[PDB]
């Protein structure tokens, strides 16, 4: 689009450096859309960011806090990983680590689960010499109370008098989910009364550790109990509290107590994301069966059944590796509702994407159960991934698949991956035909054929038509050699071949015309070849229409026609001039 | 004639059923009557005005009187068309206004200056595309727009401002297109224009900054511009600006800001009640914050009661605001005023004023007056109007009182607090007992 | 030559031909698959053998192609 | 600090020899009462908006200098604008009165 505009000026210059907030967008809209932010999306920006090399603290923290439990689709482990590589990359950028920079770092360590201590933490602060402030001391607690260690946590809060730091609602929640976590629920309750007792009523987030508390435990009456509670008092209702309790009942191993929790779930006004994040997590926890029960639960797309809202579950369950019968299960289910049109087929495309052939076998063979008419080009992307890979017998374990789905490969399938595959054409044909699997091994050489006749060996394609014994096709010859001769062209060439020709020609009957159509493949030639480039071959074709003199084998008059036109357009007077002889 | 009559009565009921029997009787009814027709029927939407006596979904209705009229029309003229597309556009029939459109240039009929406006709109919400797609109709639209000899009015740039408001990160640079281009045609900017942009530039709900600077250019244009009412959304610049002022918590652009509402007739645009409130509260939140006590006392007592009634809130940041400037012995003066302005039970409020006057120890005359004041709020305390329901002594509370009492020297009252501390089953800290 | 987009992944050259014969002789059907994943960006080119297969390919304005729709463009 | 360092090492050494929670029953009394409570106040209004500030709700209030830089000498009315609508210099209008204002226009007044 010339240049784009370039770019609209790179962009209008990257936002004059503030496209790091247009970024934030983009990472924020994806939240909005889907709750999730892609991995390869969070790459990108992260990528642009060292691209662009200029970082802000704020833009910094962003994506430290990006890590956390805004990536639900990698694995706890995975995530911390992420994040301390990030954490590492931007201190190589020179990123001036302030009290918000570690403390976010605290946050993604507590959302993922990274176990570590307290204390460690603490004296990375104190090398970096820089003074924590409440939300770290509050934080640290709360890393005591994930262990359930609730001296370590008391301790820290006895500092915190000496800081004289007010006591947030945080550390309230953070003492529930401490006691929880270490199964004295009599202790947690008492964190409740304690609350009441000094006047701060316990929020909505306080009552989900409370519900996520019982759920550890399986305490469906404790949760029954503090829903009634919940809904009788001014408490607003949200799914994601909801929602997050079937997690931690999916977690605990008690999806019967889910299916109890889901039916509480009441479609509100924008809660898919997080049911969106939460089949995500589920079917990276490896409970696609709960994650399956939330999804029928959720309300299909009022425009068109057919919405997307079960493809992030099933690409995240081929990623995952779900297995095939529960993978094509989902897919049925998906068909059934009309959620899906082509549901295994989209899987098909990413575990193609993934380049795992028993998948995609298992996965292909149930798309012609399902009914939907199988190509060749399923198959394609596949055999280009071994063709990468280079593994002789890989490739024909490929063959061996499409056999036993009564695939078959083509020519153009050759042509495109058998054939540059391996490493010799002919050897290719000796290891095919070694296994007995092509239904005919005249398509690969000729496929070969083409290659050679593309790359312009002329000399090849006439010596390979004799030697070989099965009929080939002329006119296909004929497009591939005009490509050939705009790659390799050589006057010497064609005399070459002719006299080579006559030395031990095969075949001698031709369905092609001797001459007639010998001036139709000449024709078609010097329509395809562009006039600059007819230009150039001025000396040589004037040449080779006196070789057609001297041979007298004069073109059809009505294709003569069709080339006098052609020269016509070239305004070059010897094309005309060949033509006249 | 009698026709007439109920149309300038606006009777829709009765004009409708009128019309009907006027039509079933064969008499001519001129175009221009049933365009007055059309007019009543499709601003109101088949609906009766609401009379002394006798919001979401969209209101148009498949079988409404407009549509069966409008094809009982034998001729229908330019203003026809227009009417009944900026009716349905009006009622949220977006994609019936742009299908009825399509049928006004299939007749070869130019669309006046307020169907384009309106079809602006239909475009945006009638079909969702991203904002490239939806850019390039809306400019199609313009282009359609000048291919007929049509005028844009200040509407038409307010209204694809507003539009662009859902467009946010996308919208920003294309609407400074906008704005630019009012400029240079001729259409002065008015209030709401500005409204529109500030918004737009200002619509993420993450911890964003500097984004908001927008508004610095627009302060330095409309310095001293007296403003008279153009668009039905002049009256929301003032809250807007005064938001962002807040956010960015820059005092001088708030001086500018309340500046410009004070020159000639500017104040009658602060609009209805709630939006006073939410403008006054923004601004004195943001006094007491960034200027000197000295200076926020005397807008104190220029703005309240006089301007606006203080919220709970902000009777805490003048609170906090003597604290930093260390002038604790007004501390009584806000009680009483906090209790003039309706929040004698307001728990928070109550508990931070005797917080700070128990923080520290005061000379013997403060000492006095806090246990003065301790003693009113504790008199609230016990005449609370919650009492009904439910009666709480928060702990820190009746610590303070307490401690304030012992201060001053009242212990006779101070011993009394002992008993309610294990009525109430409330902690003294030590600092109490150690006193 | 009629400009074809939003072709959906499944559907091939081969496919698209014999949805667009109906309207026209397809004399070329350019369907260009990207590079090592295979599949198309979602675009394609028909050369029809006349005009008057361009004009009818665009006449109609709803091409389904495996129940997708794609648009085409002169 | 250091000192709180320290601290944090005897943490973990009582930690690890009392094993079985300690009796540290009545939680210290909020360690007698800490500090503040204030923040509930906050938290007593308990609208479902305040619950998704206080879900986002960090140490966010204090930006200090945010944005020192400014001036980049950019004015918004000096750039770009959208060529579509040509220019108009001065407007001619001729008053109409006789004209019956149509509903829409006095609704709009």
């Amino acid at each position: 689009k010339e240049k784009d505009i370039q770019e609209e000026s790179t962009f209008s210059s990257r936002k004059i450096s503030n496209q790091f907030d247009w970024a934030l967008m983009r990472l924020d809209l994806s939240v909005r859309r889907t709750g999730r932010i892609p991995k390869k999306l969070l790459q990108k920006v992260f990528n642009d960011t060292c691209r662009s090399g200029g970082l802000g603290g704020s833009h910094a923290l962003l994506l430290l806090r990006s890590c956390g439990s805004l990536l639900p689709e990698l694995k706890l482990e995975e995530r911390t990983e992420f994040a301390h590589r990030i954490w590492d990359t931007l201190q190589k950028l020179g990123a001036v680590y302030d009290v918000s920079h570690y403390n976010a770092l605290l946050k993604v360590y507590l959302q993922n689960e990274y176990k570590f201590s307290p204390t460690d933490f603490l004296a990375k602060m104190e090398e970096a010499n820089i003074q924590p402030n409440r939300v770290t001391y509050q934080r640290l607690i709360a890393s005591y109370c994930n262990v359930g260690d609730i001296e370590g946590a008391s301790k820290i809060l006895g500092f915190m008098k000496t800081k004289d730091l007010p006591v947030t609602e945080a550390v309230f929640s953070a003492l529930v989910t401490g006691h929880a976590r270490a199964g004295d629920m009599e202790n947690a309750e008492n964190i409740l009364t304690v609350m009441r007792d000094a006047g701060i009523e316990p929020g909505p987030d306080t009552y989900l550790a409370l519900l996520n508390a019982y759920a550890e435990k399986g305490d469906i009456d404790h949760v029954k109990q503090t829903l009634e509670k919940v809904e009788k008092s001014e408490l607003h209702l949200m799914d994601r509290d909801l929602l997050q309790i079937i997690f931690s009942f999916s977690k605990a191993g008690y999806p019967q107590y889910v299916s109890e929790i889901l039916e509480k779930v009441t479609c509100e006004r924008r809660y898919i994301p997080d049911a969106m994040n939460l089949i995500l997590l589920l079917v990276t926890e490896k409970l696609e069966d709960v994650a399956l029960q939330i999804l029928l639960a959720c309300p299909v797309s009022k425009e068109d059944g057919p919405s997307v809202f079960g493809s992030f579950f099933l690409q995240h369950c081929v990623t995952m590796n779900t297995p095939v019968e529960k993978l094509t299960d989902y897919c049925k289910k998906l068909k059934e509702v009309q959620m899906h049109s082509f549901p295994l087929q989209f899987t098909l495309h990413c575990a193609l994407l993934a380049n795992k052939t028993d998948l995609a076998k298992a996965l292909m063979k149930a798309v012609k159960e399902e009914g939907f008419p199988i190509r060749p080009h399923y198959f394609w992307p596949l055999l280009v991934g071994r063709r990468k890979e280079k593994n002789v017998q890989g490739i024909i374990e490929i063959l061996k698949g499409m056999q036993e789905l009564g695939v078959h490969p083509d020519q153009e399938t050759y042509t495109d991956y058998v054939i540059p595959c391996f490493d010799s054409v002919n050897s290719a044909r000796a290891i095919l035909q070694e296994n007995g699997c092509l239904s005919d091994s005249d398509m690969f050489s000729q496929a070969g054929l083409r290659s050679e006749a593309a790359n312009g060996n002329l000399d090849f394609v006439l010596s390979f038509l004799k030697s070989n014994t099965l009929p080939i096709s002329l006119q296909s010859i004929r497009s591939s050699l005009l490509l050939g001769f705009r790659r390799s062209m050589n006057i010497n060439l064609w005399s070459e071949i002719t006299e080579l020709l006559y030395k031990d020609g095969r075949y001698c009957q031709e369905p092609r015309g001797p001459t007639e159509a010998v001036g139709y493949f000449l024709y078609n030639l010097i329509d395809s070849m562009s006039d600059s480039e007819v230009q150039a071959k001025e000396e040589h074709l004037r040449q080779y229409f006196h070789q057609l003199e001297k041979m007298n084998v004069k073109i059809p008059e009505n294709i003569y026609r069709g080339i006098r036109n052609l020269l016509e357009s070239y305004h070059v007077p010897e094309l005309i001039k060949d033509a006249h002889l | 004639a009698a026709l007439k009559e109920r149309i300038e009565l606006r009777k829709v009921k009765a004009s409708v059923d009128m019309f009907d029997q006027l039509l079933q009787a064969g008499t001519t009814v001129s175009l221009e009557t049933t365009n007055s027709l059309l007019d009543l029927l499709c601003y109101y939407g088949d609906q009766e005005p609401s009379t002394d006596y006798h919001q979401f979904g969209v209101t148009w209705r498949a079988k409404n009187n407009a549509e069966r009229i409008f094809s009982l029309m034998p001729e229908k003229n330019e203003h026809s068309y227009c009417t009944m597309i900026r009716g349905m556009v009006k009622h949220r029939a977006y994609e019936q206004a742009l299908n009825l459109y399509t049928e006004l240039l299939n007749n070869r009929l130019h669309a006046d200056v307020y169907t384009f406006n309106a079809l602006i709109e239909a475009t945006v919400c009638a079909i969702n595309e991203k904002f490239e797609e939806k850019w390039s109709k809306i400019l199609e639209l313009l282009r359609h727009m000048v291919a007929q000899k049509v005028k844009p009015n200040l509407q038409t740039f307010n209204t694809i401002l507003k539009c662009l408001r859902r467009f946010h990160v996308f919208a920003r640079s294309p609407a400074l297109q906008v704005l630019r281009e009012m400029k240079a045609i001729g259409i002065e900017p008015s209030l709401a224009t500005y409204h529109h942009i500030i918004r737009l530039f200002d619509q993420p709900g993450d911890p964003l900054k500097r984004s908001s600077f927008i508004i610095y250019d627009i302060m330095n244009e409309l310095m001293g511009k007296r403003f008279s009412p153009k668009d039905p959304d002049d009256d929301k610049f003032f809250q807007s600006a005064m938001s962002i002022c807040s956010s960015l918590r820059d005092l001088e652009l708030a001086y500018q800001v309340h500046g410009l509402l004070k020159t000639g007739d500017n104040w009658k645009f602060i609009g209805p009640d709630q939006h006073r409130n939410f403008y006054y509260s923004k601004f004195f939140d943001l006094i007491c914050l960034m200027e000197q006590i000295d200076v926020t006392l005397k807008w104190y007592e220029d703005l309240i009661p006089s301007a606006y009634f203080p919220h709970s809130q902000t009777m805490i940041h003048l609170l906090q605001a003597l604290d930093v400037a260390n002038r604790l012995e007004v501390i009584p003066k806000i009680w009483k005023d906090s209790k003039e302005y309706g929040h004698t039970f307001r728990s928070d409020l109550r508990e931070e004023i005797l917080m700070l006057m128990a923080r520290d120890k005061h000379p013997p005359e403060l000492q006095v007056a806090f246990a003065d004041c301790a003693a009113d709020i504790k008199s609230a305390y016990e005449s609370q109007p919650i009492r009904q329901t439910a009666q709480d002594w928060p702990a820190t509370s009746l610590n303070c009182i307490a401690i304030l009492f012992l201060r001053a020297g009242r212990t006779q009252e101070a011993w009394k607090m002992l008993g309610l501390f294990r009525k109430h089953n409330k902690i003294p800290r030590s600092e109490l007992l150690n006193e | 030559v009629a400009f074809v987009r939003r072709i959906p992944w499944t559907a091939a050259s081969s496919q698209l031909k014999e949805h667009f014969a109906q309207f026209g002789h397809v004399r070329r059907c350019i369907l260009p698959f990207d590079k090592e994943t295979g599949f198309h960006r979602g675009l394609g080119w028909v050369q029809f053998s006349s005009e008057e297969g361009l004009r009818n390919a665009l006449q109609q304005e709803n091409h389904i192609i495996d129940g997708v729709k794609v648009q085409v463009h002169t | 600090s250091e000192l709180l360092s320290q601290l944090q090492q005897h943490e973990e050494e009582s930690r690890a020899q009392r094993d079985a929670k300690r009796p540290k029953i009545s939680f210290s009394n909020i360690i007698s009462d800490m500090k503040v409570a204030r923040s509930a106040t906050a938290r007593v209004r308990s609208r479902p908006e305040l619950r998704i500030q206080f879900d986002e709700g960090y140490d966010n209030y204090p930006g200090q200098e945010k944005t020192d830089d400014l001036k980049k000498r950019k004015n918004i009315f000096t750039g770009k604008r959208l060529n579509i609508f040509d220019m108009m210099a001065v407007t001619k209008e001729a008053p109409e009165t006789d004209t019956s204002p149509s509903l829409w226009d006095v609704e709009f007044a």
